């Protein structure tokens, strides 16, 4: 609305009119804690430390450098809430006093004005509103014609290179001028865009800020062309021909790049009606499908999307991107914003390719280092500050403190993956978002240790996020969005998925030349089942029912890993691997037996639809088990053969690690195979969800011992605190990052004694590093150990930055985190915001509670020693069967174990009755059942022995 | 309204041993009626 | 010894006062203990393993708050303080709270003034029961008034 | 003035309460300036803890100055209970001045603040101004409230303030101007949009 | 019991009963809140003495390996990992957990590691207690007989 | 402060000795400036930038170590309780330079913004307000006596 | 014999010039700063 320019211009004008120097101290009050704004009184020494505002005001009162002879404006540019502004009640009224809890009272000098630049006052109370003069700005105060004039005036005067560059801008400004008039092309396009639906709230400056950045890049394109053609620089006819089409191209992406394809299309026809710029003449191809070549011609984006063939060893690798229509367009748009150092946000459903597109665009943009930050609900600006401490240095310059990346000549990119998760307070403010807005709008921030302004240099920001309508996601502030262009990255469509993973399947099926023909049906089955599962299971049912192309990437990788050491395989063998990986990716997260039944059935349906003329039984036998325990290769394993091997290995496990005997039932064999898979993958993290006492920890330790992984568990107690967890984190990271030790870091939900525990794990799970964990002497010791560790690997790494990257790469490949938690509907949904990495970086296996089948198998196996044989037993006509697969003529032992299963299930009914009446109930766990059958064996032997 | 068993046992002890209505009474039946009546009275007085 | 609870120093003072009192028969009153529900649980455990002097008494003042631990409530004897049930009960409470020598000073007409004050105080307080009609708002006419 | 001076004679604190902009703080200072007292205003927040309030009381007691603690209900509830002990001990000391038996040529009156014996000047007073209608504020415990006499300041006499101010500034038509400006502000609050 | 018992007795006879039953084996009473609990737990595990730990509402997760019986038998030694220190586990060790709060909620992880033994007052038992008490007061000759 | 109050030497022997050690390096650098008062000559003094940086940091430590001494002086003039620590040090340390005291009177007094002094600045003739209104003392206060 | 060359310096000067080097010296400086603080000594310089 022009609020900032109104007081910045007035301050300069009064300096010229009155001769009094004007000084403005701009503070974002909500970008810092209230303790850092006003100060703190020490709890013990009772020493007072000034906050940011108190320090500034005290400096003016002291007037060491003549601050009382200058016009001093303290501008609070940010959100107003009663928590902090009501400390200024005595400042803003006739008292003119800042009162501090140490008893000190600071008088406001007459030359000081306290100003508040805000977008709304919906949380301010009457006490504050009544004490301050009000100047209201409307959006009509700043007209769109004024903004257009400002952009054109700067384009005609300020060179973009640091004049041949200015001459290009000036000629380009003349070309753009007709379309930037009132009621011009851009004005009409802007009005129509507000009528459309956008993934984020639309504002005029976000669109124009994006539009002006893109047009600046177009001017750079013409200069770069002149460098390529020193003989013939672009003429006005070609320059005119390029700018008009690029302007149309820039308008579409700046006004609809944050909207879906249908909305991107609709803006295209509206432009086609009202513009006079020549447009592509294709009958049904949207304009958004065309780029602008430097020769001023529309060129289809499909010309830059070749049907590549991927090298067989890079199949579904994390760095490989199959070119599609969306990827080449998004990469070009990201290139423009990134090359201009303009902050940007990619928005889309989890797994839509936001990180993939951003990193793909960064590869074409050297001299830029990306540092990934993973925001949670508890993310504060301090997470950004630790990243600054590790990658950047503070240097004293004559103009103030400048924060710049340690590496020279490089622009450092802060990538924030969940920028809209941080908690919104009760007054509608996210502190870290205000902190980022300050660094982007004001080019810096305040260092709270010395109350000194720090200026950023060669630091840009990129955000990623899910749509704000998703659970746990908050809408971004309009004051932050006006500076950040938003591009919407949707899920690839069915044809795009076929192109992506059809390319991968063709490459991966070159391992077995006899299976080349089945590439297309394999891709079609993959796409069909993935689409069906994504529709069948959604976030409405369970908070972790998110299916994305990430599952497709894991699907192709999983099949590829099972096919590399194979010289040949029949097509039925291919389907079994395809069916096995589908169960691991789609069924292992399901909560309900109906959901698992549906997934099991439709895997068979999809496979036979695309693969007729195959032997169903040999390919789709329901006990699908794969293991590398009985051979060198990951090949299918018989259930009974696997059971014998696990019993043999459990015997050794009892004598070496944990002498806790375990009853082996069928679900355990499947579970240990699932855990074994994750421990053999890089950054293999596990989220085991199930009732306590179901063996989640014991099985994890047993599989960890089978794979050579050391088990680390934090040794919590009543006095275990956050810095105890940090020291424990340092111990595990040193062992896995420096000593090359494979570690299974098994940690339960009960181990989380504070929310700060998971903020550390959220970073560790995603990046394999914690920016602020190693500080001071700990970092120096870490560097010594990393240098020693890398030497043993034959690596000439001496630089601290080089050493830290190698240390991170070791943690990525060696550290495995197993998270165990009980099923809690409220807890699980809340858990996603606190640690989003738990649900997108960890493989989730819903172990749940022991089933009726598990209870029966445990009971029958544990009662083998029992003498439960009664040949004279009569089977009743109505048998109270609780196990669905109990044999139709049950024996006496079969009836006994069936009754044992029934007793355990009665306690669940019993707890439900007391819970429904408000009574207090205690959890029923499988350890109760093990307690039950243990007592049954002992009492039976005791009573039989006594009687005999 | 949280009441332990000891709180009721203190009430019961009061009726049996600290009852002014049993000072001179010697007939067991009449003492029982006094104890029964006074048990309800002290229970209401202390709880309410 | 009377102690407010909210301060960190109040917790230290409460423990020392209680420890001294349980060996001398001294009385300790802790006010607004509902403001420290966590510390109240630890006080209940402290009182359980203690055999104080026969004259020792511990008074805990709190508002009727669900934050007060159940275990503390069971260990102690609860007395509810609320508006008197009616005009008769209100005026009897007033005449018991004011010492007799206060009313019976040299001017004989002082007794009738106190009665009028007691009647006026009862009528004003009882009208609060009729939330809206007796008074537009629920004023805290009380002992201080 | 009548209510606060009654509290001062009773050696109690004054507690003017009401919505914002009713003259609560200015009236306390006006009464203090009327009595020739040093009135200190404190903008209270949650950082005004037991130790901070006590030190402020120590300064107020020895100087003999009035403490006007505005937004006093912005303190935490636990701190309000703790502070009530300090307010009470000062008030008992203040009543020692009022005792006729006490003679000025004796040991000075002293109360215990922060575990130290602090002399109390008879001229010192404690005032708290609060908006009990603000949601999210701390409720004062009753033991603290009995130490203060409360007065509702809800409807300031705007037309009288306007008439006297315009008449003191030299406006000849102050009565006419006051009869127009005060209703005009009332009309703006209702005729204009919210 | 197979899993170690968690005792809920508001009245406290169960605590006395456990101590009466285990004097000959030198049972030690301690609490999760006591400063010597870790030393007492280590001593009981090492020497195999019964241990009664009160205030299980403040359960210390240091007992998690003890309650799960996570023992490592290597080198002719039976070891239990208590925190970061390994301790030789005597086979005569037993631990009882107790609380006096019937309304305490335990987390599901603790519920899986213990055997709940709830001492609730029954109508018949209270009737016997009150019948005996009145007999003692009213017919001391009959009650003694 | 470290010259006009011999009591502080016993109260804070560490601080006193530290200040003297620093006060020596400051005076030594002052004498060099006296010999060559030209700015360029001062700017070319070896390590003069780092010397001042250390002097600033070291003097700040002393300042933060006088807190308990300042709390003792606040009793002797209780209006100092309404003055910050740094301003109080300026008041105490500049007890001879009275002109530097003027800015602090508004913090210790309701309406005294400055004091009126004779030509010597040894007798306080009266007080003045921020608007210029003056009160002339009937009996002037002598600072020398 | 190298054992006593260290003790010969330690017995006479209470210090070994080369014993704390690299990260050991950095850790020693952190501990000395913590240790001197508990004694009420404002020592920050490494030499001090
Ligand atoms: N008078 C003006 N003439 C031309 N352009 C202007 C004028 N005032 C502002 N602008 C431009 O229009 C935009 C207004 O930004 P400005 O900071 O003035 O608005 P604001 O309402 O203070 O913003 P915010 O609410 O985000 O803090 C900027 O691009 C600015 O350069
Ligand atoms: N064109 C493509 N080429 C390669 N992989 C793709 C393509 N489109 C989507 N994907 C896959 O989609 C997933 C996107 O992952 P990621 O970039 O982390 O998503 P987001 O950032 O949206 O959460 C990966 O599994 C990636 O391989
Ligand atoms: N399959 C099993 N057979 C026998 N006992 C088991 C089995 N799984 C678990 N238990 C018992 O349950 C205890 C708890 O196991 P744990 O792995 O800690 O459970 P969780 O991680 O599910 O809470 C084990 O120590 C063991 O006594
Ligand atoms: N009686 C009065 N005469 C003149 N001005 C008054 C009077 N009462 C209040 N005001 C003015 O009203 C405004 C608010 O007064 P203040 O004491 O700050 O109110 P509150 O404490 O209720 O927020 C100030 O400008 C004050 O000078
Ligand atoms: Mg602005
Ligand atoms: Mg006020």
């Amino acid at each position: 609305s022009g609020k900032s320019m109104a007081w910045r211009v007035l301050l300069k004008a009064l300096e010229r009119l009155e001769g009094v120097e004007g000084v403005a101290h701009i503070i974002d009050p909500k970008a810092i804690s209230k303790d850092h704004l006003y100060g703190t009184l020490d709890p013990n020494t009772r020493e007072w430390t000034d906050g940011l505002f108190t320090h500034v005001l005290r400096k003016i009162i002291d007037s060491v450098r003549g601050e009382l002879q200058k016009r001093q404006w303290i501008v609070f540019d940010g959100d107003v809430d009663p928590e902090w502004v009501e400390n200024l009640n005595s400042v803003l009224d006739d008292n003119k006093l800042l009162t501090l809890p140490n008893g000190e009272r600071l008088s406001l000098p007459p030359n000081v004005r306290i100003m508040f630049e805000v977008q709304d006052l919906k949380y301010a109370t009457l006490a504050t509103v009544s004490r301050c003069g009000m100047v209201w700005f409307s959006e009509d105060v700043l007209s769109t014609d004024m903004i257009f004039n400002n952009f054109l005036a700067r384009l005609r005067s300020i060179p973009l290179d640091e004049s041949p560059m200015l001459q290009i801008q000036r000629d380009a400004a003349t070309i753009m001028q007709p379309y930037f008039t009132s009621n011009g092309l851009v004005t009409k396009a802007l009005e129509h865009a507000f009528q459309l639906e956008h993934i984020m709230d639309l504002t005029r400056l976000r669109c124009l800020g994006s539009l002006f950045s893109m047009l600046h890049q177009a001017c750079r394109n013409v200069a770069q062309y002149n460098a390529n053609h020193p003989d013939f620089p672009m003429q006005i006819e070609q320059l005119e021909r390029y700018i008009q089409r690029y302007l149309v191209y820039a308008i579409l992406w700046s006004l609809s790049g944050d909207s879906r394809l249908k909305m991107r299309a609709e803006l295209g026809e509206y432009i086609r009606r009202i513009t006079t710029v020549p447009l592509p003449t294709a009958p049904n191809i949207p304009i958004i499908d065309y780029e602008v070549s430097i020769s001023g011609e529309w060129s289809p984006w499909q010309a830059k999307v070749p049907q590549i063939e991927v090298e067989t060893h890079k199949v579904a690798a994390p760095d490989v991107v199959v070119p599609t229509l969306d990827t080449v367009r998004h990469e070009a748009l990201l290139y423009t914003w990134l090359a201009e150092h303009k902050p940007l946000v990619l928005c889309g459903p989890p797994g839509s390719g936001k990180t993939m597109t951003l990193f793909s665009a960064l590869r074409a943009l050297p001299d830029m280092e990306v540092v990934g930050l993973n925001f949670s609900s508890a993310t504060t600006p301090e997470l950004l500050l630790k990243t600054f401490d590790h990658y950047c240095e503070y240097r004293r310059t004559p103009n103030g403190v400048v924060l710049a990346p340690v590496q020279l000549g490089k622009w450092l990119v802060l990538f924030c993956d969940e920028i809209n998760l941080p908690d919104m307070d009760k007054y509608g403010t996210q502190r870290v978002i205000s902190f980022i807005r300050q660094m982007v709008e004001h080019g810096g921030f305040y260092r709270t240790s010395d109350q000194t302004w720090v200026k950023l240099e060669r630091i840009q920001f990129v955000g990623a996020c899910n749509p704000p309508t998703d659970p746990g996601r908050k809408p971004l502030s309009h004051r932050f969005l006006r500076h950040v262009p938003v591009v919407y990255v949707d899920y690839p469509g069915p044809a795009s998925l076929t192109q992506i993973y059809g390319t991968f399947n063709r490459a991966m099926l070159r391992l077995i030349p006899s299976l080349r023909t089945y590439a297309e049906p394999l891709t079609a089955a993959m796409v069909e089942f993935y689409t069906m599962s994504q529709e069948r299971f959604t976030q409405d049912t369970q908070p972790h029912y998110i299916y994305s192309p990430r599952e497709m990437t894991r699907w192709v990788r999983g099949i590829f890993e099972a096919l590399r050491p194979l010289e040949t395989l029949p097509v039925e063998g291919l389907i079994r691997i395809w069916a096995h990986e589908a169960l691991r990716l789609f069924q292992d997260r399901l909560v309900e037996d109906e959901e698992r039944r549906w997934t099991d059935e439709n895997i068979d349906t999809v496979a036979l639809k695309h693969f007729p003329n195959i032997d169903r039984e040999k390919a789709m036998s329901r006990p699908i088990l794969y293991s590398n325990w009985l051979s060198k290769d990951y090949i299918p394993v018989d259930q009974e053969e696997l059971r014998d091997y696990v019993k043999a290995r459990l015997k050794v496990f009892y004598e070496e690690e944990l002498d806790v005997p375990l009853v082996l039932f069928n679900e355990v064999l499947d579970h240990v195979l699932r855990i074994d898979r994750i421990f053999r993958q890089p950054q293999g993290h596990l989220l085991l969800i199930g009732v306590s006492g179901a063996g989640k920890t014991t099985l994890s330790r047993f599989v960890a011992w089978m794979n050579g992984l050391s088990v680390y568990q934090i040794k919590v107690h009543r006095k275990y605190t956050g810095e105890d967890f940090d020291e424990d984190l340092r111990t595990v990271l040193r062992r896995s990052g420096c000593k090359n030790e494979k570690i299974a870091f098994i940690m339960d939900e009960s181990n989380v004694l504070d929310s700060g525990f998971l903020e550390r794990m959220n970073t560790l799970l995603a990046n394999g590093e914690v920016p602020g964990l190693f500080e001071g002497d700990e970092y120096a010791t870490l560097m010594t150990q990393c240098k020693e560790g890398a030497q043993k690997e034959g690596l000439m790494l001496d630089s601290h930055e080089e050493l830290y990257k190698w240390f991170t790469s070791q943690v990525i490949r060696n550290l495995h985190v197993v998270f165990t938690m009980n099923p809690s509907s409220e807890g699980l949904k809340d858990r996603a915001a606190t640690s989003p990495a738990l649900f997108n970086r960890c493989v989730l296996n819903w172990f749940g509670d022991w089933s009726t089948e598990a209870l029966y198998q445990v009971g029958k196996e544990f009662t083998s020693k029992m003498d439960l044989e009664k040949p004279n037993y009569i089977v009743p006509d109505y048998m109270p069967v609780v196990y669905d697969k109990l044999p139709q003529p049950p024996s006496h032992r079969e009836a006994i174990v069936n009754s044992c299963v029934f007793v355990h299930q009665t306690l669940h009914q019993a707890n439900a009755r007391l819970a429904k009446r408000g009574g207090r109930t205690m959890a029923i766990t499988p350890r109760h059942y093990l307690d039950f059958i243990n007592h049954y064996a002992n009492l039976f032997h005791e009573k039989r022995s006594e009687l005999e | 309204y949280q009441y332990s068993l000891q709180f009721f046992l203190d009430i019961y002890h009061n009726v049996l041993y600290e009852n002014p209505n049993l000072k001179g009474v010697t007939d067991h039946t009449q003492r029982l009626s006094i104890i029964t009546k006074d048990l309800f009275q002290v229970a209401f007085n202390r709880v309410a | 010894t009377s102690i407010a609870i909210g301060s960190a120093e109040g917790f230290n003072q409460a423990d020392k006062a209680i420890n001294t009192a349980v060996k001398s028969g001294r009385w300790v009153m802790l006010k607004n203990v509902h403001l420290a529900p966590g510390w109240l649980m630890q006080l209940e455990k402290k009182l359980h393993s203690l055999q104080p002097h026969a004259c020792f008494r511990l008074f805990l003042t709190m508002e009727i708050n669900p934050k007060v631990p159940v275990n503390l409530l069971r260990a102690g004897r609860i007395f509810v303080f609320e508006p008197p049930p009616g005009v008769k009960a209100n005026m009897l409470r007033t005449f018991s709270s004011i010492p007799v020598s206060r009313i019976c000073k040299s001017p004989n007409e002082r007794a009738r003034l106190y009665f009028l004050l007691a009647w006026f105080h009862a009528i004003i307080q009882e009208r609060l029961r009729y939330a809206p009609l007796g008074w537009s708002k629920k004023y805290e006419f009380g002992e201080s008034d | 003035y009548l209510t606060m001076t009654q509290a001062l004679e009773a050696r109690l604190g004054g507690s003017p309460f009401g919505p914002a902009g009713t003259g609560k703080t200015e009236s306390v200072k006006a009464l203090g300036h009327q009595l020739g007292r040093f009135v200190l205003v404190f903008n209270c927040d949650e950082t005004f803890d037991f130790q901070a309030m006590g030190r402020i009381f120590v300064g107020l007691c020895q100087v003999g100055a009035w403490g006007c603690f505005d937004e006093f209900n912005r303190l935490e509830e636990r701190m309000l209970s703790a502070v009530s002990q300090q307010v009470q001990c000062i008030q008992e000391a203040l009543r020692e001045h009022s005792n006729p038996n006490y003679d000025k040529t004796s040991a000075p009156i002293t109360c215990e603040l922060l575990n130290k014996q602090v002399k109390v000047s008879p001229d010192m007073a404690i005032f708290i101004t609060m908006n009990p209608g603000y949601a999210g504020r701390s409720n004062l415990p009753d033991n603290l409230k009995k130490l203060f006499r409360s007065l509702a300041m809800t409807k300031p006499d705007r037309q009288l303030i306007a008439q006297v101010m315009l008449y003191s500034q030299g406006f000849r038509t102050a009565e006419v101007l006051a009869n127009k400006i005060v209703p005009f502000f009332k009309l703006c609050d209702e005729q204009l949009s919210s | 019991f197979n899993r170690y018992p968690l005792i809920i007795d508001p009245s406290g006879q169960a605590t006395e009963f456990i101590m009466n039953e285990y004097k000959d084996r030198k049972i030690t009473r301690t609490s999760f809140l006591d400063d010597a609990f870790r030393k007492n737990l280590e001593s009981a595990l090492r020497f195999g003495n019964p241990l009664l730990v009160q205030d299980v509402e403040s359960y210390d997760p240091v007992l998690n390996p003890v309650l799960n019986r996570e023992v490592r038998r290597t080198g002719g030694r039976v070891l239990i990992t208590l925190g970061d220190q390994d301790i030789d586990l005597s086979p005569s060790f037993v631990i009882f957990l107790s609380t006096r709060d019937p309304t305490v909620e335990f987390p599901p992880d603790l519920c899986s590691r213990v055997t709940f033994v709830n001492f609730t007052v029954t109508r018949s038992s209270l009737q016997s207690q009150c019948l005996n008490e009145v007999l003692k007061a009213e017919r001391p000759d009959v009650d003694e007989k | 402060i470290f010259t006009g109050s011999a009591d502080i030497k016993h109260l804070l022997p560490v601080e006193t000795q530290r200040f003297q050690s620093i006060s020596t390096e400051f005076l030594a650098l002052m004498k060099k400036v006296s010999k060559s008062p030209l700015v360029m000559d001062v700017l070319n003094i070896q390590g003069v930038q780092r010397s001042l940086e250390r002097l600033a940091d070291l003097l700040g430590k002393i300042q933060k170590a006088l807190g308990e001494y300042l709390e003792r002086e606040r009793s002797s003039f209780p209006r100092f309780y309404f003055v910050g620590d740094e301003d109080l040090l300026e008041i105490i340390g500049n007890s001879k330079n009275v002109a530097k005291l003027q800015k602090h009177f508004k913090k210790m007094f309701a309406g005294v913004s400055s004091i009126i002094l004779n030509e010597d600045n040894s007798v306080v003739l009266g007080i003045s307000s921020r608007e210029g209104e003056e009160v002339m003392f009937k009996t002037p206060v002598s600072i020398t006596e």
